[PDB]
């Protein structure tokens, strides 16, 4: 057939690019850039350099302290054996305090290490937030990447710090494992009567499906007009060429309305952020306001009603 | 009692209403941003009169892009540059009918061969230099061995005939990668072909261009200066190759089954 | 209505079936043979869903449900009131989805572009056909597919999941969820970056491609590129769909225990 | 009255091809729909057993004191039902 | 009473073609909807077994009764 | 300003026929409802 | 899960009887212990959850099987 | 525009009305047969 | 309070009449459907209230249908 | 003007608009009087 | 009215004959499949009615199968 | 002529189209007579 533009057939090298000049008073960039042939088959081949200033070092100290703690407790749970660590790795975890301790600080091997790791991971993510903000603002760009990051951090803090405090127990938070955190997911659905009848859960699922749909559509459309220079979106925005025109006619003819080369990126932004906004809203109300989502859905006229034919006798009533 | 009810109104309900209203309102703003290009639209009336309409919701107020290196201001939604001179005949006498090109379809600029009217300036780097340039002007580039160097190969043209030979590679300095191949055609002109319309076979040492035919490489649009390319010229070249996807053979626009 | 620049692109040709008979527009839409087909099948399917709601107990939007046949029908033909309506609607649905994809192919041919979007749509279609055709055929009955109803296909999803005691430990399910999550993250970052470069700090010029590369190399140390992020996008979404189809074709036809017990192959390797 | 004498002029701003296509498609759609609505009713004529039934008739299964079919005392699988 | 004099000028600002198409399509959609809403109520006229029930009539034909007896 | 290109005479003509057609349609609707009320009264 | 449930005598139920917050103070950990015991019920008989429940309401007796 | 003149519109209208009348005639006949076989009101 | 609404007609010098007409018509149809469906979902419902008579029940107790159900 | 209508055209449109709106509201009132006679809701 | 249809042949000056032929053929095949499936879902079904004989039941009661099933117990 | 067919070509096509449709309907009638003889449905 015709070239599909999925891999780079011919590669070219020039000396590495150090980066746009920073404002005066900045630290130098660390690292000497290297090139990857395999990364260059699909994208850009340069790796590095990297910018390490004040906020991105405090972050990376916090995060690595947290990682050391989590790893060592997982390793103590098998008796220090690395062979068993590799053998049973998906079943290990660091577990939260027993719920009877409330919001106090428990002893170290009965939930205090969980508390330490949570605190250090929190600080890591807030320092990283400041780094992302300043990096985009020192180059003179809008700070749109910090708004979305803030939303994600808020969801991490909701399930984990805010909801456990509003409930009165640290033992309501997830543990640090793979299968352990999957077990937490299932159990919190079972305890509060079926998350499928949580309406914010349904809306966030709507927006996660929509993210996949929209990004398949956009990735397809821009690869399909890259023969007319469509992959260069900044120029198509500030001087509309034939690639943008064809891209917008396609969708107009197909489904009756369209966006522009700049507006589709606002649709992307919002579809990714409403998913997490509804995530926060659905978790923050569970347990603190609603105790059984299925009974809520029945009270508000939402759940179907299968035919019965039988009678089952509740043995606690007999 | 298993399903006893204490009170009908709760917080989850109100919050859900608030969300329905917060969506339903970003739709409004995004739909308004969608109409900074291509509007007001042209509605054709009962007996052919055309008016400008604007849709629902209405168009936003204009905003300004300030382009770098004194590249001017762009207001959007704003004026438009004038279309060129396409000729078309309608096929059926109603507003929703299709059109046919009047002359030679390859040299008409209608259908998949239409193009836009951009600036007559090159695209720039962050330093002020032209962005897309031949590899003899950019003296620091090199093709990575492990990859077939296309310089020298031939340009078979979709009906098996030869179009010409590759003589240069055009690179992109802002993001290092190949954008165009330059070739000498059958009548000894220098023409470009986009790299995203070329299948390169290293062992056969061929480049297959499925879009147009071999004799069609003589009429590809040419450049003013061969040390740079402008936005307008990019559009013209690419559009000429795109017209062949429907006009090269008389059987290409003719219902597969 | 036509856009400012639209008229020079509305030419004839590019079709698959039909020819010059259905090559027109109605308003902004393009019709074609497959446009007629799609609207025909969508209208018929919708009207049959509504009738199946009329013969049920309620017209509440959340509680409508049309269910498939019983497992005793096998791969046969069910009565209209006990499963046959579901079969007719599920024929209409396939007809409409495939029509949609082929109409897309006609449009792309007319505008001179590549067939990436109908190709990516094909994988959604494939996941649907896995849930209604392939899995039921391998298990031996139409009554293994889901009913048509909001809130009522969710009961199906729940009970099917618990038929394996813990469906989170399904391997292809884990892989698909990984792709879904990474796709939302990537879409947020891409949206943010383009908006940020054409909407800079107050009183500044529009930035360039060098700025786009620099920002991510400063934060993270690697930047993938403006054309490869579109590729990465097509890739993550398609893979999500693909591994969903695999995870459902595995459950029932090729595995009947609990899903946690599959993973037992790993700690039983004779190498630890 | 004579107020409808100029109705042919309708076709000077409404075109024949699209109109014919729409009409034909709509009529077929409606045909199929009404046949299926009457089939899903008491007026069904394929399955009414007039003038005679041609396929064998359903046979019920006896229940137990719990209202579901009885288990069989050496079967290696439980018994099916469809109602719960 | 002469308040509606200029009404015929409506078609100098509103397009007749769009209006006609909108009306026709809306009327068809509303027809389908009201028929389906009334069929799902106590007023249903296909399944009310008036003037006679036909499934019940088929179950009690002597040809079927004599076979069910055997 | 939005216009349709119809003069005032053309608009008068269109209006005449439009009103006649709408009146006939509503007449048929009324007749259908009288028959339905005679057969199966709903209020 | 056998020490608290099949030799000791602990409450297996964890869900509420109304839809809004009430006097129920069970936690997600207690829910996990219940989930463990139910997994054993399934394995010991050769069945699934749906042999005795409808998953959309694990706590309703009017939607269970005999 | 639909492009039709007044003569072409007159012609089309003639044949359109004839065809619609014939179709409705056949519909009425089908309903009389159905009422004779299986009356529904 | 007699002359305070004099210039009101100059509304149409800032609002487009055709757009406004279309918006009003569409909004009215949507509101009509909504209010009918809200009242049909309450105690005031008039299609299922079995007034002035229940018709399904009337069909179940016709003498012909009763005699056919008896011989069974 | 930003709608293109002069002041005379606006006056004309306003006259007919107000007449039509009054007639519509009259019909609404009539429908409600009939409904109150048949099935009073307050 | 013996003359009201004589311009009918002009239909093919506005409708393309080959397009129409293809449309008709495809519609006919779809309708054939649909009506066969609708009638097979009723009492008139002719594959499962066990006329003129039931074949699965015939296979369960063959003397060879009966003798093999007896000698199992 | 919008399809390019003249009036003679249209007449020719119409002749054969009507003949073919009549033959098809004949075969349909025959199939239904056989089905009624085998399994009468009304
Ligand atoms: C107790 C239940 C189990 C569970 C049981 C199941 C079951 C059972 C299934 C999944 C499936 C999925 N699960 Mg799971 N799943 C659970 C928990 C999770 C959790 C989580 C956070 O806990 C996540 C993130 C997921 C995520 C997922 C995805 C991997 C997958 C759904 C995407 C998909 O199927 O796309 C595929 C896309 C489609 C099927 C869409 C079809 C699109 C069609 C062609 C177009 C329709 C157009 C429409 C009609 C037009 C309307 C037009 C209007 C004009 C707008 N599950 C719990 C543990 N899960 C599903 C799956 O993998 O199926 C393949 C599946 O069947
Ligand atoms: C218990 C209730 C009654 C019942 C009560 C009513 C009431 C009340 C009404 C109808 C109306 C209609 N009913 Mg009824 N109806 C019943 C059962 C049926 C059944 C059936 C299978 O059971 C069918 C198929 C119909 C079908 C119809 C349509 C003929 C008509 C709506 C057409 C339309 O939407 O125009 C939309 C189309 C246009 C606006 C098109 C404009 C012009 C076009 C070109 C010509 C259209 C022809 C038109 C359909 C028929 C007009 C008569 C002709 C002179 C033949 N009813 C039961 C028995 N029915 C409506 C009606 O009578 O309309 C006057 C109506 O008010
Ligand atoms: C218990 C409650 C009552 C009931 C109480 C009410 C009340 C109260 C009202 C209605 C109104 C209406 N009812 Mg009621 N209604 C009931 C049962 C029904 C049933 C049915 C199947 O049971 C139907 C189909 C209707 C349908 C209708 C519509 C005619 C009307 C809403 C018009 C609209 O939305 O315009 C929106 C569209 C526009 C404004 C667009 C512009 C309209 C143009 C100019 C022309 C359209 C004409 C319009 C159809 C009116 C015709 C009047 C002519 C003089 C003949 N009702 C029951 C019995 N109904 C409303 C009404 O009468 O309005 C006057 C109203 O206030
Ligand atoms: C109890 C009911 C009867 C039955 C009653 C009927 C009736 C009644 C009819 C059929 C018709 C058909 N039946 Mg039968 N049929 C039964 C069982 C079967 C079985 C089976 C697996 O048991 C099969 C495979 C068939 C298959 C067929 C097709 C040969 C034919 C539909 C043709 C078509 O769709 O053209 C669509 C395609 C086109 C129009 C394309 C153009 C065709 C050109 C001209 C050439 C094709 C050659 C043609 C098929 C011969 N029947 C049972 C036994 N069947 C129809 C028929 O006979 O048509 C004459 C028909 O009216
Ligand atoms: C709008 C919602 C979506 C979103 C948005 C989002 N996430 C973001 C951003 C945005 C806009 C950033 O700008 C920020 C960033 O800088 O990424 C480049 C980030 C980010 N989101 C990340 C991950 C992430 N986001 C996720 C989700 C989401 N992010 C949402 C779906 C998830 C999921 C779904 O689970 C993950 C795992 C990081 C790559 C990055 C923040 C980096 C950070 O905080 O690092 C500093 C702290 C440390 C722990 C340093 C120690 C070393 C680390 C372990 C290295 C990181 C490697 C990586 C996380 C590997 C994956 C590990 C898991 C398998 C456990
Ligand atoms: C049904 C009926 C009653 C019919 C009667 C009408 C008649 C008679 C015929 C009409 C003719 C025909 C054939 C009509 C068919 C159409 C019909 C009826 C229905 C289809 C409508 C439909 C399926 C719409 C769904 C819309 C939805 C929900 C979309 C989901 C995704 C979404 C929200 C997208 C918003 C963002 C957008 C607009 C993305 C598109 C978009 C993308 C993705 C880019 O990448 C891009 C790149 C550069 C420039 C522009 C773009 C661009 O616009
Ligand atoms: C405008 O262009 C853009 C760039 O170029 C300038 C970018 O570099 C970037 C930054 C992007 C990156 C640095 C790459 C991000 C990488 C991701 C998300 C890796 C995920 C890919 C995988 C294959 C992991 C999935 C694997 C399994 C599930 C197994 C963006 C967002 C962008 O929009
Ligand atoms: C005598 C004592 C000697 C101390 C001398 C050094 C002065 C103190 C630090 C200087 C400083 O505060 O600088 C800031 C560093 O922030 C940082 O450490 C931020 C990290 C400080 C806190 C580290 C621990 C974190 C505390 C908990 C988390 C806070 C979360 C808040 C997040 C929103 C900013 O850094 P830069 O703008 O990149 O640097 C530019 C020039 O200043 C140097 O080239
Ligand atoms: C491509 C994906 C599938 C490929 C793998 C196929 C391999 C194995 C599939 C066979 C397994 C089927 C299930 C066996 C167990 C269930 C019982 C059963 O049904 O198996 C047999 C049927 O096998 C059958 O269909 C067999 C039919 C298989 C045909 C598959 C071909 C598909 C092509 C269609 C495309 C259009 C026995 O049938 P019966 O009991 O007489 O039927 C009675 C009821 O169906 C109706 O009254
Ligand atoms: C299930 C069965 C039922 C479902 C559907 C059946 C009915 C619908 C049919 C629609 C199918 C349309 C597919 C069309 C197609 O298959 O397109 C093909 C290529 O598309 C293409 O692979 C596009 C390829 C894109 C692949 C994307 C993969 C991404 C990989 C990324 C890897 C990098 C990793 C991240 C960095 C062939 O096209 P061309 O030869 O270039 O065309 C030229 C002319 O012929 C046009 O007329
Ligand atoms: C052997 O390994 C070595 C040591 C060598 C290092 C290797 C490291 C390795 C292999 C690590 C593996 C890690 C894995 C698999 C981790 C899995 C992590 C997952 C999937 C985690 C999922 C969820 C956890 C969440 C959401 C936790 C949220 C916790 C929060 C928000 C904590 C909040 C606590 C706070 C803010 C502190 C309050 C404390 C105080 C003092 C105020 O209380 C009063
Ligand atoms: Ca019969
Ligand atoms: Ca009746
Ligand atoms: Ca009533
Ligand atoms: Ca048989
Ligand atoms: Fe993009
Ligand atoms: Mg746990």
């Amino acid at each position: 057939p015709e070239y599909q533009n999925i891999f780079n057939k011919v590669q070219v090298r020039e000396p590495a690019y150090p980066g746009v000049e920073l404002p005066k008073g900045s630290l130098p960039r660390v690292g000497k850039p290297i090139f990857s042939y395999w990364l260059g088959k699909i994208g850009d081949a340069q790796i590095g350099p990297l910018y390490l200033g004040g906020w991105g070092i405090a972050s990376l100290i916090s995060g690595f302290i947290a990682l050391e703690v989590i790893g060592l407790n997982m390793l103590a749970s098998v008796g220090w054996d690395p062979r068993l660590f590799l053998k049973e790795f998906f079943w290990l975890g660091l577990e939260p305090p027993p719920p009877a301790y409330g919001l106090s600080i428990p002893p170290l091997a009965e939930g205090g290490w969980w508390l330490i790791a949570g605190l250090f991971l929190t600080m890591s993510l807030l320092l990283w937030w400041v780094r992302v903000y300043k990096r985009a603002k020192d180059l003179g760009m809008g700070t749109h990447l910090s708004w979305a990051f803030a939303v994600a951090i808020l969801f991490f803090l909701t399930l984990g710090f805010i909801r456990p405090v509003l409930m009165g127990s640290w033992g309501e938070a997830p543990p640090f494992g793979i299968f352990p955190h999957l077990d937490w997911t299932a159990a919190i659905s079972i305890r509060y009567g079926n998350f499928y009848y949580n309406p914010f859960h349904g809306l966030s699922i709507a927006f996660m499906y929509g993210s996949a749909v929209l990004f398949a559509m956009h990735g397809g459309t821009i690869l399909a007009v890259s023969r007319y220079g469509g992959d260069r979106e900044i120029d198509q925005i500030t001087d509309r060429g034939t690639a943008a025109e064809r891209a917008m006619l396609f969708w107009r003819w197909c489904m009756g309305f369209n966006a522009s080369m700049e507006s589709i990126h606002r649709w992307a932004w919002w579809f990714a952020v409403f998913c997490i906004i509804n995530s926060i809203l659905g978790i923050i109300l569970t347990g603190t306001v609603v105790d059984n989502w299925y009974l809520w859905a029945v009270k508000h006229g939402v759940a179907p009603s299968y035919p019965s034919e039988l009678t089952i006798d509740n043995p606690y009533l007999t | 009692e298993f399903g006893y009810i204490t009170q009908y109104f709760d917080l989850a309900q109100v919050t859900l209403w608030a969300f329905w209203l917060s969506l339903l309102s970003v739709i409004f703003f995004n739909r308004r941003e969608d109409k900074r290009e291509g509007y007001p639209q042209e509605a054709v009336q009962i007996f052919g009169k055309t008016i400008l309409t604007e849709g629902f919701p209405f168009m936003p107020a204009p905003k300004t892009f300030k382009l770098p290196h004194n590249g001017g201001d762009v207001v959007k939604p704003g004026p438009e540059r004038p279309q060129y001179d396409f000729k078309l005949e309608q096929v059926d006498r109603f507003a929703g009918a299709a059109y046919r090109p009047v002359g030679n379809p390859m040299l008409a600029g209608v259908g998949p061969g239409a193009y836009a009217v951009r600036a007559n300036k090159p695209d720039l780097t962050n330093a002020g230099d032209p962005r897309i340039v031949p590899m003899r002007v950019a003296k620091h580039f090199a093709v990575v061995d492990k990859d077939p160097d296309p310089r020298g190969m031939t340009v078979i043209g979709a009906d098996g005939q030869v179009g010409g030979k590759v003589t240069e590679i055009w690179v992109d300095r802002a993001e290092p990668q190949v954008r165009y191949l330059e070739l000498e055609a059958g009548n000894k002109k220098k023409v470009l072909v986009p790299i995203a319309l070329c299948v390169i076979k290293g062992q056969k040492r061929e480049v297959k261009v499925r879009s147009i035919n071999g004799i069609h490489f003589n009429d590809v649009p040419t450049l003013s200066n061969y040390d740079q390319i402008t936005l307008a010229e990019e559009d013209k070249v690419s559009a000429y190759y795109g017209a062949g996807t429907l006009y090269a053979t008389p059987n290409r626009a003719e219902s597969v089954l | 209505a036509l856009l400012n620049f639209e008229k020079k692109y509305r030419v004839r040709g590019g079709t698959l079936v039909g020819g010059d008979l259905f090559d027109f527009w109605v308003g902004p839409f393009y019709v074609g043979f497959f446009g007629v087909s799609a609207v025909f099948f969508a209208t018929l399917g919708t009207m049959l869903i509504l009738f199946g709601a009329a013969i049920g107990p309620t017209l509440n939007i959340w509680q409508i449900s049309i269910a498939p046949p019983d497992l005793s029908v096998g791969l046969g033909f069910a009565p209209i009131r006990e499963g046959g309506l579901w079969q007719v609607i599920t024929i209409c649905a396939v007809g409409a989805f495939v029509s949609w994809a082929l109409r897309q192919v006609e449009i792309a041919r007319k505008l001179g572009m590549g067939l990436h979007v109908p190709f990516a749509f094909s994988f959604a279609i494939l996941a649907y056909l896995t849930l209604v055709f392939f899995r039921p055929v391998l298990l031996g009955a139409w009554g293994h597919a889901f009913p048509y109803g909001l809130f009522s296909h969710l009961d199906w999803v729940s009970n099917v999941g618990y038929q394996t005691l813990h469906f989170h430990y399904n391997p292809a399910h884990m892989l698909a969820i990984s792709f879904f999550f990474i796709n939302t993250l990537a879409l947020a970052m891409h949206g943010s970056l383009i908006l940020s470069v054409v909407n800079p700090q107050k009183g500044e010029e529009v930035k360039t491609a060098e700025h786009e590369n620099t920002v991510f190399r400063d934060i993270v140390g690697y930047s993938i590129g403006a054309l490869a992020i579109h590729r990465l996008g097509l890739f993550l979404a398609i893979n999500a769909a693909f591994w969903s189809a695999v995870c459902m074709i595995l459950t029932g036809p090729f595995w009947t225990r609990g899903w946690p017990e599959w993973w037992m192959w790993w700690p039983n390797l004779p190498i630890w | 009255s004579d107020k409808f004498a100029g109705m042919y002029k309708l076709w000077t701003f409404i075109d024949p091809r699209r109109t014919l296509i729409f009409i034909v498609a709509f009529q077929i759609m409606l045909g199929i729909l009404i046949h299926m609505i009457v089939l899903g009713s008491d007026l069904n004529w394929h399955n009414d057993g007039i003038p005679r039934f041609y396929s064998p008739r359903p046979v019920d299964v006896a229940v137990g004191p719990a209202g579901i079919p009885l288990e069989i005392p050496g079967s290696p699988m439980p018994q099916a039902r469809n109602y719960n | 009473a002469k308040s509606f004099d200029g009404m015929h000028k409506l078609w100098m600002i509103m397009n007749p073609v769009s209006t006609l198409w909108a009306i026709f399509i809306f009327q068809i959609f509303l027809g389908l909807l009201i028929h389906m809403v009334v069929l799902s109520s106590d007023l249903n006229w296909h399944d009310d077994q008036i003037p006679v029930g036909y499934q019940l009539q088929g179950e009690t034909l002597p040809v079927n009764l004599e076979m069910k007896a055997a | 300003k939005p216009s349709t290109g119809l003069t005032e005479s053309e608009a008068k003509e269109f209006h005449g026929l439009f009103m006649a057609s709408m009146t006939l349609w509503f007449g048929l609707v009324v007749l259908a409802h009288i028959l339905s009320w005679m057969y199966r009264p709903w209020l | 899960p056998f020490t608290p449930f099949l030799l000791g005598e602990n409450e297996i139920r964890v869900s509420g009887n109304t839809d809004l917050r009430n006097t129920n103070r069970k936690s997600i950990k207690q829910a996990e212990w219940t989930f463990a015991l139910m997994t054993h019920f399934s394995e010991a008989l050769g069945v699934n959850c749906t042999y005795c429940h409808n998953s959309r309401a694990f706590m309703d007796w009017n939607q269970s099987t005999p």
